[PDB]
């Protein structure tokens, strides 16, 4: 048994809504600061209207477009909730509310051979600025589902050191190791609930620290995907639809 | 739910006498930092030790002891007899640093005043001068002059003191909107508007301005003002990598562009 | 009138002074404290987390590539791989860390720290290497003999990437100053030691594989390391007024 | 080190008047240090 | 309750400020008022008991009740829509889009009026009193919009006359609250008084 | 009390989600067939999938564009779920799922005042057929919210009598009773569950049956509004957005 | 008697759950303004609630909480040494538009004195000189010189102190012949007199004059004198219509006629 | 928030020499609200 000898199982199923992952190569799964996402209480609450919970229509899991690990490759981010913003009905119920909240469960796969090597860092940052610049182009504080590319990987694009980003949430794809990692993420503000067209709660990072080798003649088109799914949200509100 | 729970301490953990061993069962030093755990080795499993009764104390980490100690937030001089002071920690990086380094905090604090008379040439006086602040809430009207009528102060709180006197100092409590001040904000200001200078500022922040005057004029000489500020009955949340490069902006977290943070050796294996 | 005595340090103001002082707002409320996770206590539960050390500090490696320790097929033996003072406050490798960071908030540490390291050349590479502490007294090791006659683990790689070596707190004093300034406090005198790393065995790959390959080093305190007397991290400064 | 005979009375109507606390623990790091699902004891292996 | 100054346009002066304008339409389904929510701003709330007191304080968090009188002769019949739009965008365009945020149809009849409760809907527990974007950005906390439409028409019979007016009243709700005093920004004198 | 001495009192007050109707001349409401809108027993249901109920965010009072009450006019018509398809969240909902099941709140209202005389008929039929044309335009069968004007009304467009239309939950606004009509409306189909997107399970009918006039000089241009609110709602068979 | 009871909360009200309603019955949202009364229809009964346990408090607005602060009073400069200050609250709008918030209100007050010394210029300066400030009640014959014998003060309370020294303070209680002060009189001051200038004013409002000197002539220079007040224990009646006019004279509401309070806007359909 | 250990000793002999009232509630508004003579029920409709 694997919760009999202390460890854990390399297989791993993630199931919600009409949605299913698999992995049978994972490292753990990791559910940020030890805390599942959870509903709002009565005595945090502010809002007074009873909120919309979408159930299983809202939390399942969504797929992003691919992203190539070229030779180049710098790593990859996506916003939170705003990468999801404009798929299915959680991104309905999002524009169509002032007020969000919600927790998410992370999945990003890439799997290559036992003939490859390279070490991907997949970090949820909390607040995570994109400040490199002197006045941020919208484009690079809110990507969208396609995400955008990593510009300053050493300086974690926020004037900080990438080898500290391990204080948040995180976990390695060892291509020797595993293909995937998992995140399961609470909910995090100074807030009870916020707009999710004004404000951004967590940012996926996806970062190579040891660059993508291999035994010459394999493959070298290697895609990284992520998978993410919105759980326990709710909403406050409620008025016509409107995206930032 | 928490799945994680955190017992308290007082003293960090002891070290017990351990022996050898040879075993294929235990292997404590194999270790999968893919996980994103830390390593869970522990002194007792790596080598033989030896009884420790630890009685070090972890008091001076505590978040109280850290934050605990006041800081310079603001220096300036005055110009025909007033102040104007925007409230925020960005000017001077020391604090601004420390507080960064926490993603979310609830804190009091306790804002000391000291101020001199110095003339043209900045050089300081021994002139005794009654001065006033002000604490301008926002929304509130700002004094033009040294002399206009918000100075009556009748709702806005004032502390009015002499440069002969010990420093002013007054605390203030958790005044945000907000359940917690936060030193990392990955959003816009308002909502129509995704301008790179309105990126990265949360509002809430901002509690108004102190404006400083000397109750009446002074002839050919200026009032010299450091306001310090010292956080209090601090609870924080989210710890956060610590800033790795200069400050440059009062408002912002730009930074210049580095390929290295220390300085750079010989070779990897000379120490 | 109570008679009274004013005494010296009266009017006095001392940065780290703790008194009982009017509030501007009297009858303020605040809001509630809501749940949030995550909340630190004491911030020894941060200098605990692995952060990865800037351990190849040299002039041909620049940004990312500074974390990585090459590694590559030999054809001599018991070769050195790498080398650094184990001291997690001084200027090097560390100062970029969690725990370095914090360390430099500080005057004084003590404790057990945790070396991590994992490997991350393909599933095919193989290799074994010896990381060691070597107490102070000396210089580092100049040879792996010499070195393995410390505190040491032997590294196997294999399907569990990563390995731990526990450079255990081994000091003459409860404590040891955070810098090792020489010139004016002669602080040499807390030198900690060295942490090496040599190959064992060798690192042995396939036909036609990388034969260069990586190891990441992360370092993080035990739970009996404790930091004393606060001050101003050296590596925060400014010129003029920020605006 | 800390005072076993302090005398703590406050003085002021707000908290916010009151002087520093004095608790300054430390807790389990685990949130922070090992936010897994899966427990790994230190004897076993991580993965298996 | 306290009547909101409205209808604050140039051809409208003292009392006539306090009438919200109403007539027979030709068309449908157009707007008839439009006004930020937000107590302590400058603009018809800012001369109210509520808004008074609002700027007297820096914060403020709580429900607010707006209730409407029809002052049309008892002939003059009419349904209008009132409705309360949360933040996130500009002022609804159209009924369509200003009926899908919190609302209430109102009906003239006997009752002679009806209360929209424009309820507090907001990411914190409170927010700031002013809206002054220039120093202190406080935009974020704009509150809304409350807006009315014609529901159907307003109708008459022969003769009668084709315009009537509507008092808009104000007032907190029994969750209301205020927080940090300030000196309220209309009183002021540039000199002693004598 | 109304309900002490027998009566049933003119004012009325409707309330689901954050919208609110009110009226002072109401002639009390009608449940068809008795019945309030319910959810689906676990002994009817076929689909197996967790069904999604997102609550106040659909179950609300949607207004539609007005209609005018012409000299010329012959009655207009709504199809249900078809005229709500592309509102609010219930529209959106309804697009991403193959299945839907759901009742409504219907609220009809024409004022004008005691100087008009007129009477309307608004009947909620249940699959009322447009079958007055060989092959019916999809434009007349499915007119969306605009809704469709009468062309047949002494033949329902479907064949049958007008004045038997009363067989079907319905009320009248009598300008000397009363300015508003209010239905309560049950799910009705021969199925648990069926697609929104392809079949209109109740037709809302407003229909002149004694002209408008009014003594002369009085307001002519008198609009007839409709308010429709989902009741009781749930999908199942999640997928991409689709629509008729 | 009283027939509307006034219960005491701490916090303000809770919101409960609410479901949909459809009904005959209840009509929570129609009301009738011409009562007098304003509507009682409830958040719970207008849209669907949830429940919030709200712990807001209530403080920061109660009579005390408004009115427990300084604001200025009196503002002036000796002539000759002295200056005669008859006690009213009438020259400083600030503090003045507050208490016209009620109809009638008893309290007690604490006075605070901050003086300073100014040269012709008016320019202050670093002098420590020790100043009278006498209350006279009505009645009592007022001092004509800096010397006079009045300055005695056997029986007029006075307090002595230093441009030196921290500013002065005392408390003075509901010193009213009325049972309350009055912030609105709708009457004359005497009988057989119905001129304007004693219109609108309650004599039993001002309680005597506040005369001051330095104790001793200063020399081509003189005393800056500025006197806050703070209400204590507010007891306040009958809450009135705010001012919404500038004030123009110091003891009369009178005011300049407006045709708006708030600026204009386009149009009323554009928020 | 307010202190549960406040220290409240007057020093002074007349009341007016107190420090401020700490007391701070609020009451039902109802005889500004609501003065009426019969009562309105939220339920109901105000006349009839
Ligand atoms: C009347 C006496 C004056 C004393 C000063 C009172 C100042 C009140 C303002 C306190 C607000 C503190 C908020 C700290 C958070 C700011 C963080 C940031 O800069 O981003
Ligand atoms: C000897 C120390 C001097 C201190 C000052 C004492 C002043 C005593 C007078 C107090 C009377 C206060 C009455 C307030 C009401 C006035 C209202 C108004 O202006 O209409
Ligand atoms: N501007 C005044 C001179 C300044 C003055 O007296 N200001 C008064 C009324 S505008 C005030 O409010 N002063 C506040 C203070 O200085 O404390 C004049 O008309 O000469
Ligand atoms: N006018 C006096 C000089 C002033 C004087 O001595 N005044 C006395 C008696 S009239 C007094 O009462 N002084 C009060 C004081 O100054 O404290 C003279 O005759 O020269
Ligand atoms: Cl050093
Ligand atoms: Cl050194
Ligand atoms: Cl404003
Ligand atoms: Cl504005
Ligand atoms: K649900
Ligand atoms: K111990
Ligand atoms: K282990
Ligand atoms: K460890
Ligand atoms: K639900
Ligand atoms: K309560
Ligand atoms: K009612
Ligand atoms: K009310």
């Amino acid at each position: 048994s694997a919760e009999a000898c202390g460890y854990s199982d390399r297989v791993a199923q993630l199931t919600l809504g009409n949605s299913t992952i698999t992995t049978q190569e994972a490292a753990n799964i990791v559910v940020g600061y030890g805390r599942w996402p959870t509903s709002l209480r009565d005595t945090d609450a502010t809002a007074v209207d009873k909120p919309t919970q979408p159930g299983v229509s809202a939390e399942r899991f969504y797929t992003l477009p691919s992203v190539q690990w070229t030779n180049s490759f710098k790593g990859h981010y996506w916003k939170l909730p705003d990468a999801l913003s404009e798929l299915g009905l959680f991104g309905q119920n999002l524009q169509f509310h002032y007020l969000y909240r919600g927790g998410w469960v992370i999945h990003v796969q890439c799997n290559a051979t036992k003939f490859h090597q390279g070490t991907l860092l997949v970090v949820a940052t909390p607040e995570h600025k994109i400040q490199s610049a002197e006045s941020p182009a919208f484009a690079r504080t809110n990507p969208g589902e396609q995400g955008a590319a990593y510009q300053f990987p050493f300086t974690f694009e926020d004037g900080t050191a990438l080898g500290n980003a391990l204080i948040y949430p995180h976990q390695w794809v060892n291509l020797r190791t595993n293909n995937s990692a998992t995140l399961v993420l609470p909910y995090v503000n100074a807030l009870p609930m916020d707009s999710g067209i004004r404000h951004n709660n967590w940012t996926l990072s996806v970062i190579p620290i040891v660059p993508l080798e291999y035994a010459a003649g394999a493959t070298t088109y290697v895609p990284i995907t992520v998978t993410i799914a919105p759980m326990c949200t709710e909403y406050n509100g409620l008025r016509a639809a409107v995206t930032q | 739910g928490q799945v994680i729970k955190s017992a308290v301490r007082s003293t960090v953990e002891n070290t017990v006498q351990s022996t050898h061993s040879i075993t294929t069962e235990a292997t404590p030093a194999l270790q999968a930092a893919e996980t994103g755990a830390t390593s869970n080795a522990s002194d007792e499993s790596m080598i033989e030790t030896r009884n420790v009764v630890n009685t070090h104390g972890v008091a001076e980490t505590s978040l109280e002891a850290f934050y605990g100690r006041a800081g310079l937030v603001a220096m300036f001089s005055t110009d025909g007899g007033i102040y104007r002071w925007y409230i925020n920690f960005g000017e001077y990086v020391q604090l601004r640093a420390k507080l960064e380094l926490l993603t979310y905090a609830r804190f009091d604090m306790e804002f000391t005043i000291v101020a001199q008379v110095v003339n043209a040439q900045s050089k300081v006086q021994d002139f005794n001068v009654d001065y006033q602040v002000m604490f301008v809430p926002p929304g509130a009207s700002v004094p033009e002059n040294q002399d206009s009528y918000q100075w009556q102060s009748s709702c806005n709180p004032s502390v009015i003191s002499n440069t002969g006197l010990p420093p002013a100092r007054v605390s203030v409590p958790f005044m945000s909107s907000a359940n917690a001040y936060s030193f990392s904000y990955d959003g816009y200001t308002q909502f129509g508007d995704t301008s790179g200078s309105s990126y990265g500022i949360v509002p809430s922040n901002y509690l108004g301005m102190l404006v400083v005057r000397t109750c009446e004029d002074l002839d050919g000489t200026r009032l010299r003002v450091r306001v310090y500020a010292k956080p209090k009955h601090v609870k924080g949340w989210i710890p956060r990598s610590p800033r790795m490069t200069p400050y440059k902006s009062r408002y912002t977290g730009v930074y210049t562009d580095t390929t290295k943070f220390c300085a750079n050796r010989a070779r990897i294996t000379t120490a | 009138g109570i008679p009274t005595l004013y005494t010296p340090g009266s009017g006095q103001f001392l940065t780290t002074d703790d008194f009982q002082t009017p509030c501007m707002l009297p009858k303020f409320q605040p809001t509630p404290v809501i749940d949030i996770p995550g909340e630190v206590k004491n911030f020894l539960e941060v200098v605990q987390v692995e952060s990865l050390v800037e351990i190849n500090n040299v002039e041909s490696a620049e940004g990312v590539a500074r974390y990585r320790i090459p590694l590559n097929v030999q054809d001599a033996m018991d070769g050195q791989i790498m080398a650094l003072r184990v001291d997690p406050g001084i200027d090097g490798p560390m100062q970029s860390t969690l725990l370095g960071v914090f360390t430099r908030y500080y005057a004084q540490w003590s404790g057990s720290l945790d070396f991590t390291f994992m490997f991350c050349g393909t599933f095919m590479t193989t290799g074994k290497v010896i990381i060691a502490y070597t107490p102070p007294g000396g210089d580092q090791p100049t040879n792996r003999r010499q070195a393995m006659l410390g505190t040491h683990v032997v590294w196997d790689f294999g399907l569990q990437s990563s390995i731990t070596l526990v450079v255990p707190w081994i000091s003459s004093g409860h404590f040891r100053g955070t810098t090792l300034e020489n010139t004016i406090y002669k602080y040499r005198y807390y030198e900690a030691g060295y942490i090496t790393m040599w190959y064992q065995t060798n690192m042995v790959v396939p036909p036609n594989f990388p034969t260069t390959a990586s190891i990441l080093m992360f370092v993080a305190a035990q739970p009996n390391f404790s930091l004393r007397i606060l001050k101003d991290r050296p590596d925060i400064s400014q010129e003029g007024a920020l605006q | 080190g800390s005072n076993i005979h302090y005398t703590n009375i406050n003085y002021y109507e707000n908290a916010a008047s009151n002087s520093l606390n004095k608790q300054d623990f430390t807790q389990d790091p685990e949130k922070f240090t090992r936010p897994v699902v899966d427990v790994m004891k230190e004897a076993a292996v991580p993965l298996k």
